[PDB]
């Protein structure tokens, strides 16, 4: 119904070249992010399993 | 603050969505899991030793 307000989605045309490795780096230190956590006793309450 | 600091961290990676890899401590499952653990602090091993 409102596709003339594009009010959803930002076009990047921008070459979606090599960026995996930035975002894979983040994954690395979100992953001992979520380690911390765990061994601060905020299982459950902070982050889940899922 | 810290999930506001988890949630800030996330959006700055680039996902713009931080529930799939964060835990919001309002969520009612968040307060079960601290009921829980509060209800696990009944009493530690030397109490009735003691009393």
């Amino acid at each position: 119904a409102n596709w003339r307000e594009r009010s959803d989605l930002t076009v990047t045309v921008g070459i979606g070249n090599m960026n995996k490795d930035q975002q894979m780096l983040h994954l690395m230190r979100i992953w001992e992010m979520a380690q911390a956590v765990v061994g601060g006793g905020g299982l459950g309450v902070l982050v889940s399993e899922q | 603050n810290l999930y506001n600091i988890l949630k800030e961290v996330t959006e700055n990676a680039g996902y713009k969505d931080p529930d799939r890899f964060w835990t919001n401590p309002d969520s009612p499952e968040a307060q079960q899991a601290k009921a829980i653990r509060e209800q696990k602090e009944a009493q530690p091993k030397p109490e009735d030793i003691k009393a």
